[PDB]
DNA sequence: AAGTAAAGCAGTTGAAGAC
DNA sequence: GTCTTCAACTGCTTTCGCATGAAGT
RNA sequence: GUACUUC
């Protein structure tokens, strides 16, 4: 009964699908498309188009944020298909409406795009902001990023500016382009905008 | 209930259960040790009864939830006990096993043939197999060799597994198990047979020795008895083949016999096929902790001059101070007689305190109290049925009760209501282009004059009053009743205006005491700005069986247009013209219009 | 929780039933008005015919099915007509047993069609009888109990409303509240005054019944003693 | 997600088997008063939230009266889902249901 | 904000997530924008075209 | 509407794998997080949460209570319509030793 | 002590009195009717103990 | 080990009355070193010596103790007197929940002094939008019982440990019964005024028994 | 006697479908009788 | 009707003073209270109206104890009560008597000495009531339809007796 | 001071194969 | 014909526990 | 908690 308790503890944290390296292009293919079953309500104002109603209320604000079930940041939707409550190939459907609220309950599955960074992978990043203890990295200029002071190598140093942000000097002493290789350490989205955290030592 | 915010789930089935010694440790947030509710200076204490951990108390900031007394739903806590206690809610049930279980063989004093016989017939009875139930009993083919008993058990398994297989195979029953109004009769008859079993006879067929009989002390301290000469002589021949009972002894007894007879115990305490395959333990009947209700539910009530805490706080405080007395008791023995008589008395008094918290008709007969303190179940049943005060019928809001009066010139369904009752009672109505002309009038008038509106609510679910805003604010708000929402997060909903009353809505009426179908009727109202009391009809009093000698009925108002629909088509007076008892129409004028009718339709009238 | 389910059967909350159909007829009290006086509908033929509108329900249900088997049951029933149901066979179960009155036209009760054909037997009446038969048929079908009604509370109301008036002590046996409350709820057992009624043949006379009265009536042994003197 | 597929398969097979075709239905084909008040109430709360009406309103400011006006012309776009004591539903369409 | 009107009450993955390639996002997002252009979502369009200039060209 | 819509309507929080309404926690939110509602019965202490390599956490399950303790579990919880006297009924029946467990749909 | 007996209504009798009931001994005349004043000065109450008795003898 | 008391930690083995409760228990070392008040005893005008303290109101309670100390030989009596200004401001304005709106009243007080009061006398409320402005807080009535401790323990050192009951209840806007009960939790001994202590203030001798005062004797009561 | 009836109920740990109106009044969705013995659907043209 | 309410101070020196103090207090409610915190005599009071506006010693302000009922009514007197003692003790108990307008409206119940009762249905003037040939107007009207069952013929014999007893 | 009935108890309660 | 093992029995006593609708003081 | 009153 010792391992029987941990059997449920291990099957709730194991990641489903991993993102390996591809083409040795530095970064990795981490944009996956997970089909998910979504249980939602409707609105009587959009009875002439229930798929457009849920698309406007429960799907447009849904994009570009991190959720808890699939554990990533959604990057679009596709496969809008609704399910009926009786065996049918006609366009007309039926939705079980709650006898309490004017809204009806529908259970429809849709394939949602999502991007999830693991712990110990490699990603891209451009130059966004250069502070004394925080560099700005924008992978695909959509996902913000931040770094602490203890995740940078000892050789990498910073030099402040005098004319008009902060300058940086690497180990050898030559600047590089905006295209920057980067690793992933932590993720946080409960703030305003999604922002990932990474390290520079492997 | 606000029509704006719906419910995202449904409750369709409920299952009971029992606490477990492992979960009674993690269901709380902080222990309660000191036998005090609060110290001086007027503030709670740490680890106290009214602690800030299990909920807020007296507008304090909750230490665990971090909210006030308007958003924190409370928490849970418990108290650690030195010895596991009994339970009158279960003592009358497991005592059958306590008096029937053997003390040396740890089995039931029956034989494994009949124990497995009842355990197998019941193992087939959970599904709809009442036909095969009695078919299991009529199998007997082949002090005696046990090999033939082994093939009997294998025969029970090979038959029940086949019968259940065919039942679960062809349409008879599902995996969830069928339950009708007859299988409970059979199971209750079988468990009552288990109570009328060997318990009323002697020798144990598995181990042939004399076991002493448990002498009931009645409402605590079950104690053993002695034996006689014909018992001790059997104690001599078994060689070649008024004392109190502590809690740990019966703890080990029930803990061993449960794991020893789990084959019959797993179903004797289960009505449905246990899919999860739980493991019931002896701790299901012995109480190790006493969970306390949240402080928000234990607010100290006050009535005039007397100020005191909740009733449960007295018994719980007695358990607290006595638990610490028996707690510090073992310290004297640890740092090593009458102190042994004081720990046995501590056991009897700790018991006499927790069972006093759970029951009152058992413990101390004090002198003229005039009334004892309601601990749990006599507060859950004030006059044996408190469930009727709250669980059955609530104190319904939006009510109106006053004397009645008859009116003529009413077509059997109008109810004259005064403006003093019309201004208070209100009704919600969402805003749209559907009532842009009438709703702007109800808002521009206000609660001062009829027809008006009392309260205005926005899309975000906020409350805006109008009793303290002038007509200029009524104009600035009248030009805001039709306006799109702030964000798309509330684009589907709209504002709701609470208007007083109209001549088109439906209103419910009831007369006390109601005793039939026609004593509960709904009609439409027609206001009259004349006087103070209610108005009735000449034909409605015949159905209500009410008079005008001081009788007064109720005026209830529905809060939903669906309630208005069923009260206009179903609960309407026309559909209740005929009472469903014998076909006698309870309707029609009674005395004056017929006494004048005889003179009207007579031939001596031109 | 007992109520007429949507299959014309009184069911409980769990699903168990009480009877196959409400009183075998399934007509509401609010509509059991003129089911025994056919002179009313015959005197207002065009009146109720216009509001029932049978022409709108001719393409909706069936007519010849329940009428053919009704004539079969009427014939098989009228042939025996001499002996009660302890030897008469039930090969032709009633039209109510196989067909609920809510599916087609023709499914009626027994006393309804008996007193109907009795009325038609003593009726000599410019309206014909065919469309009047479909008229009363649709009228009887319209009075069918709406499935889903709380018939239970209606039944308890039928036994509770007279309880406010029947409260009277004495208006040999027990009557009123002590009898009604006794049989319904007190777990009826050996009662104070048990009663049984025994019919008698036509050849026995009252001068012979009292002989059995004295023989069956138990007499106390102490009621044959003048006085008990013991020295 | 495999266990979710098992729950999806068991609810699919139990729903299709629970269903009743449009020909095996043998209940009363009438418009009950309970279903009437049900669809009148549901239509009132549905139309009170800016729903697309199918019949022109002649200054009518009552959701229940308008709902009855929709019942008169059979423009009510609602569906009656009936139940049975054994746990089996029936798909009643208000279009093919006549009112008393 | 975290209510039954905006966020779905129940959400669970359907089956095993089948990983996809990289060049397919060009076909998906360009058709998504075309069918979209037929208040809090205009910025979503901005970041959608901002992630569309990456795998197609370079500023 | 006569019994539930009058005064006894609330939208409480019910958990699936615990079936309780009075046991759920409304913990203090983080400095940057808002609306952190969880359950205490379906949660084990973080000091015992350890490990077949050591698996990390996506930070969506980490949250602190008001007293400073740390325990992981009880994530999924919805909002259901419940009477207030039910919120007292399950509290009273739990006080006398009997446990209550509802269930919600789906799952 | 006497003020408490008249105020509440029940008696605190260490030994008890012959009558069975222990309550219903005093009333307050709100001075509404002179008829109530005279009738209250001559009240004849059978006893609060007979309030739960069944037979109407 | 009751594990908590509304009164701060006090010593029981001290020798002097002014040392039975050290000044370190009121202001820590990290905050006591930032009390730059040495440039205050230089001015002589009473109005100029009050327009720089963190608290100014329509009353004159702060100037009551300011009357009889000007020499740097009484810094300990004056260092807390400067703190007294920053001290009583959080009491009369317990309605405000953030430091930004509270700072609008206090004319530029030391940020480190008020910050330490929040960490030990208020309920902490975390938030990003809040912390961006300043340290948010809240005062529960349990803290209302703990803020009355520095009210009734520093005034002792100001008036040479003879505190009168009735004037303290008037200036603190509290009932005299609640003020007397606060002495008993700090460890003081409240009793009637003696024949000598009654003449020091000028109250009639016939009410010296019913007109109690406050005092504290050494050693501290166990 | 809900106390002793709770002893008989929890001792066996049965399953309650809250079908009866007495149970549909302590939790409740609509009812099991009258207009609460069924559900309502809504047909829309598009898919 | 009359409703005599009582207001108390203190339910250990005194903590409440009857009247005002020295701090600033909002004006415009002086029409009801005197300078000593006592009301006038012969005034009109509704809900939300100060009756006992007194000064406090603990908080040093003038709070208001008001009326809690709708009951638009008047007052009668302001009685001062106090206990005897050697050393004088300042009074702390004040009583006041009210008079409420019990105007006869509909809904009330009338009855005679014969047993018959009745509720006023609707107040109707002589504009349509049956007038007599003499000039008298019947102020009250009872239905003759109660005598078949209630059988209050005492009102008949006493109406004839009362007719002669006043004729 | 009133009714209705389930649970526990004890003296009756002795009843049924083999050698 | 006597020694042996083994499954009930019916009535007295104790107890669990009962039995309006509502409201104002 | 005790008493009182309304059909
Ligand atoms: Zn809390
Ligand atoms: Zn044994
Ligand atoms: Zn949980």
């Amino acid at each position: 009964n010792e391992n029987r308790e941990t059997a449920r503890f291990i099957k709730k944290h194991k990641k489903q699908v991993t993102n390996p390296i591809d083409e040795k292009n530095g970064t990795s293919n981490c944009i996956v498309r997970v089909p998910i079953a979504l249980y939602v309500s409707l609105a009587p104002m959009y009875l002439e188009n229930p798929l457009q109603g849920v698309m406007k209320q429960h799907l447009n604000p849904l994009v570009m944020k991190y959720n808890n079930k699939v554990g990533g940041v959604v990057l679009g939707y596709e496969g809008l298909k609704i399910l009926d409550a009786d065996p049918l190939d006609t366009s007309e459907k039926l939705i079980k409406i709650t006898p309490d609220t004017p809204f009806g309950f529908t259970w429809c599955h849709v394939n949602l795009y999502v991007w999830q960074p693991q712990v110990g992978d490699v990603l891209e990043g451009y130059i966004f902001i250069q502070s004394a203890s925080h560099i700005g990295l924008l992978i695909h200029d959509a996902f913000n990023a931040s770094i602490k002071k203890n995740n940078i190598p000892v050789d990498w140093t910073f030099v402040h500016n005098d004319v008009e942000l902060g300058h940086w000097v690497d180990s050898n002493g030559e600047p590089i382009d905006g295209k920057l290789r980067f690793t992933v350490r932590n993720v946080h989205t409960t703030g305003r905008v999604v922002s990932v955290d990474g390290t520079l030592i492997s | 209930m606000d029509i704006s915010k719906p419910v995202g789930s449904e409750i369709t089935s409920v299952d009971f259960g029992i606490l477990t010694a492992k979960e009674i440790r993690n269901l709380s947030a902080k222990q309660i040790t000191n036998p005090t509710v609060l110290d001086n200076l007027g503030h709670p204490v740490s680890g106290g009864l009214y602690d800030l951990a299990l909920g807020a108390f007296l507008r304090n900031l909750c230490s665990t939830c971090g909210l006030d007394e308007k958003f924190c739903p409370g928490h849970q806590g418990h108290i650690e006990l030195p010895v596991p206690c009994y339970n009158p809610l279960f003592f009358n049930q497991l005592y059958i096993y306590l008096r029937a279980s053997c003390l040396f063989c740890h089995h039931f004093r029956l034989k494994s043939v009949e124990v497995h016989r009842y355990a197998c017939k019941l193992r087939l009875l959970q599904y709809g197999l009442i036909d095969e139930s009695y078919k299991l009993d009529e199998i007997t083919l082949g002090d005696i060799s046990s090999t033939l008993l082994n093939e009997l058990k294998s025969k029970r398994s090979e038959y029940v597994d086949m019968a259940i297989a065919k039942a679960l195979s062809d349409g008879r029953t599902t995996e969830r198990g069928s339950f009708t109004a007859t299988v409970n009769d059979e199971r209750k008859k079988l468990v009552h047979e288990f109570h009328k079993k060997l318990l009323s006879r002697g020798k144990c067929d598995n181990c042939g020795m004399f076991s002493p009989k448990f002498r009931k002390d009645g409402f605590t301290k079950i104690f053993e008895t002695a034996l006689n000469e014909k018992q001790i002589t059997n104690n001599r021949v078994k060689g070649f083949i008024s004392t109190y009972i502590l809690s740990t002894e019966v703890k080990n007894i029930l803990d061993t016999v449960f794991r020893k007879e789990q084959c019959v115990l797993q179903y004797v305490f289960h009505s449905r096929p246990n899919l999860s395959r739980k493991l019931v333990k002896a701790d299901s009947f012995f109480m190790d902790v006493l969970v306390v209700p949240p402080t928000r539910f234990r607010l100290p009530s006050k009535l005039g001059e007397e100020v005191h805490e909740n009733s449960q706080n007295q018994l719980l405080s007695k358990v607290l101070t006595t638990s610490l007395l028996i707690r510090d008791l073992n310290d004297d023995l640890s740092k090593l007689r009458v102190i042994f008589s004081r720990l046995m008395n501590a056991f009897v008094t700790i018991q006499n305190d927790v069972n006093a918290f759970i029951d009152s008709t058992k413990a101390q007969g004090r002198t003229s109290g005039k009334v004892p303190i309601p601990g749990v179940k006599q507060a859950l049943e004030k006059k044996e049925g408190l469930f009727r005060k709250h669980m059955m019928g609530k104190r319904v809001n939006y009510a109106a009760r006053s004397v009645i009066s008859p009116d003529p010139n009413i077509e059997t369904n109008e109810i004259g209501v005064p403006p003093v009752f019309a201004v208070k009672l209100t009704y919600p109505e969402p805003v749209t282009a559907y009532n842009i002309a009438e709703l702007r009038q109800a808002v521009i008038n206000g609660p001062d004059k009829w027809p008006g509106a009392t309260q205005i609510q926005n899309e975000d679910g906020s409350l805006v009053s109008l009793i303290g805003m002038s007509v200029e604010q009524r104009k600035a708000l009248a030009n805001q009743l039709l306006t799109p929402s702030s964000n798309v997060s509330t684009h589907t909903l709209n504002k709701k205006v609470y208007r007083h009353i109209k001549n088109r809505d439906v209103v419910l009426m009831n007369r006390q005491p109601t005793l039939h179908k026609a004593s509960m009727m709904g009609h439409k109202v027609r206001v009259l700005p004349n006087e103070k009391t209610l108005r009735l009809h000449y034909a409605n009093t015949g159905a209500y069986n009410a008079d005008f000698d001081g009788d007064e009925m109720n005026m209830h108002f529905p809060q939903n247009e669906n309630a208005r629909a069923e009260a206009l088509n179903l609960a309407n007076t026309d559909s209740q013209y005929l009472t469903p008892t014998s076909g006698s129409p309870v309707r029609g004028l009674i005395q004056d219009h017929i006494s004048a009718g005889v003179w009207l339709t007579s031939k001596d009238s031109f | 929780g007992v109520h007429v389910s949507y299959d014309n059967s009184i069911r409980d909350a769990d699903g168990t039933l009480v009877q196959f159909m409400y009183g075998g007829d399934a007509i509401d009290i609010t509509k059991e008005s003129h089911m025994t006086q056919f002179e009313f509908c015959l005197d207002n033929y065009y009146a109720l015919l216009k509001k029932y509108n049978p022409s709108a329900l001719i393409e909706h249900l069936d007519v010849e099915s329940a009428l053919k088997y009704s004539k079969k049951t009427l014939k098989y029933r009228k042939k025996h007509s001499k002996e009660p149901h302890y030897k008469q066979s039930v090969k032709y179960d009633p039209v109510l047993a196989k067909y609920n009155p809510a599916k087609y036209l023709g499914s009626v009760s027994e006393n309804f069609q008996d007193k109907l054909e009795s009325f038609l037997d003593k009726n000599s009446k410019g309206v014909n009888e065919k469309k009047f038969r479909a008229l009363m048929q649709l009228k009887y079908m319209r009075s069918l109990i709406n499935p889903g009604e709380a018939v239970g509370i209606i039944a308890s109301q039928s036994v509770g409303e007279p309880s406010t008036q029947m409260t009277l002590n004495t208006f040999n046996v027990t009557l009123g509240i002590p009898r009604l409350r006794e049989i319904v709820m007190t777990a009826s057992a050996a009662i104070k005054t048990p009663q049984m009624t025994l019919p008698i043949w036509n050849d026995v006379s009252d001068e012979q019944a009292d002989t059995f009265c004295k023989s069956i009536s138990k007499v106390l042994l102490s009621e044959v003693i003048d006085k008990v003197i013991v020295t | 997600p495999e266990d979710f597929q098992q729950h999806e398969q068991i609810r699919r097979k139990t729903l299709k088997e629970k269903a009743i075709p449009k020909d095996q239905r043998a209940t009363t084909p009438y418009m009950t008063k309970y279903e009437r008040a049900r669809i009148l109430g549901t239509r009132a709360l549905q139309i009170s939230m800016n729903a697309p009406v199918f019949v022109d309103l002649e200054g009518e400011t009552d959701p229940l009266r308008i709902a009855m006006k929709e019942l008169a012309e059979k423009k009510i776009p609602l569906v009656i889902r009936r139940y049975l004591p054994d746990g089996s539903f029936e798909d009643w369409s208000v279009e093919e249901l006549i009112v008393d | 904000t975290a209510t039954t009107l905006n966020t779905p009450v129940v959400i669970h993955a359907t089956q095993l997530p089948q990983h996809v390639s990289t060049d397919e996002v060009l076909q998906f997002l360009e058709s998504f924008i075309d069918e979209k252009e037929n208040t809090n979502l205009s910025s979503s369009i901005s970041q959608l075209k901002r992630i569309q200039r990456d795998f197609k060209g370079l500023p | 509407d006569r019994l539930l819509n009058s005064s006894d309507y609330t939208q409480a929080s019910v958990c699936r794998e615990c079936g309780s309404i009075l046991t759920t926690q409304q913990s203090v939110p983080r400095i940057g997080s808002i609306s952190t509602v969880c359950c205490r019965r379906c949660s084990m202490r973080f000091e015992d949460a350890k490990k077949g390599e050591k698996i990390f956490i996506d930070d969506s399950q980490i949250w602190e209570d008001g007293q400073g303790n740390k325990f992981v579990g009880g994530n999924e919880t919805t909002t259901v319509a419940i009477p207030f006297v039910l919120k007292y009924l399950d509290s009273e029946l739990s006080a006398m030793g009997i446990r209550l467990r509802y269930n919600v749909e789906p799952k | 002590k006497m003020q408490y007996f008249l105020s509440t209504g029940n008696l605190v009798s260490q030994s008890g009195l012959d009558l069975q009931q222990v309550s219903g001994y005093t009333v307050v005349a709100e001075k509404i009717n002179f008829y109530r004043f005279i009738s209250h000065f001559r009240m004849v109450h059978r006893g609060s103990f007979f309030a739960q008795l069944k037979t109407t003898t | 080990t009751s594990n908590d008391r509304p009164t701060p930690l006090a010593n029981i083995d001290a020798t002097d009355v002014e040392q039975i409760y050290p000044i370190e228990s009121i202001i820590p070392k990290k905050e006591l070193q930032f009390i730059r008040v040495s440039s205050i005893l230089k001015e002589a005008d009473k109005e100029k010596k009050l327009e720089l303290f963190p608290y100014q109101n329509n009353s004159k309670y702060v100037a009551k103790k300011l009357d009889s100390l000007t020499q740097p030989s009484q810094m300990t009596k004056l260092q807390l007197l400067y703190y007294l200004s920053l001290l009583l401001g959080v009491y009369e304005n317990r309605r405000v929940n953030n430091k930004t709106k509270l700072l609008e009243r206090l004319n530029s007080p030391p940020e480190i002094l008020v910050d330490g009061i929040l960490s030990r006398f208020t309920v902490i409320k975390p938030g990003q939008f809040g912390r961006s402005k300043d340290r948010s807080y809240f005062i529960d009535p349990q803290n209302e019982d703990k803020i009355l401790c520095y009210i009734l323990a520093i005034i002792m050192h100001l008036d040479n440990f003879i505190v009168e009951i009735t004037p303290l209840a008037h200036e603190l806007n509290l009932k005299p019964s609640k003020v007397v009960s606060l002495f008993r939790v700090l460890g003081a001994i409240v009793k009637g005024a003696t024949v000598a202590q009654a003449e020091a203030f000028g109250i009639p001798k016939s009410t010296a028994a019913s007109y109690k005062i406050a005092t504290m004797k050494v050693p501290f009561k166990l | 006697t809900t106390c002793q009836f709770l002893t008989k109920a929890v001792l066996d740990n049965e399953r309650e479908q809250l079908d009866s109106p007495s149970a549909r009044i302590v939790v409740g969705k609509l009812n099991n009788v009258g207009t609460g013995s069924f559900d309502v659907l809504a047909k829309v043209p598009n898919a | 009707m009359y409703k005599t309410e009582k207001v108390d101070l203190a339910l250990d020196p005194i903590t409440q003073h009857f009247g005002f103090g020295n701090d600033e207090w909002p004006k415009e409610w002086l029409e009801k209270l005197d300078e000593d915190g006592l009301p006038y005599i012969g005034t009109y009071v509704e809900e939300g109206d100060p009756i006992c506006a007194y000064f406090d010693d603990t908080l040093n302000k003038t709070k208001i104890k008001t009326y809690h009922s709708s009951e638009p009514a008047y007052i009668e007197e302001v009685n001062l009560i106090g206990d005897e003692s050697n050393k004088f003790q300042e009074l702390q108990t004040v009583s006041i008597k009210y008079r409420i307008r019990r105007t006869p409206q509909i809904g009330d119940k009338f009855s005679s000495r014969h047993g018959q009762k009745g509720v006023c249905s609707r107040k109707w003037p002589t504009i349509d009531m049956p007038f007599s040939e003499t000039g008298i107007q019947p102020d009250i009207i009872i239905n003759p339809h109660a005598f078949p069952s209630r059988m209050t013929i005492g009102m008949f014999v006493e109406s004839l007796a009362g007719k002669a007893g006043a004729l």
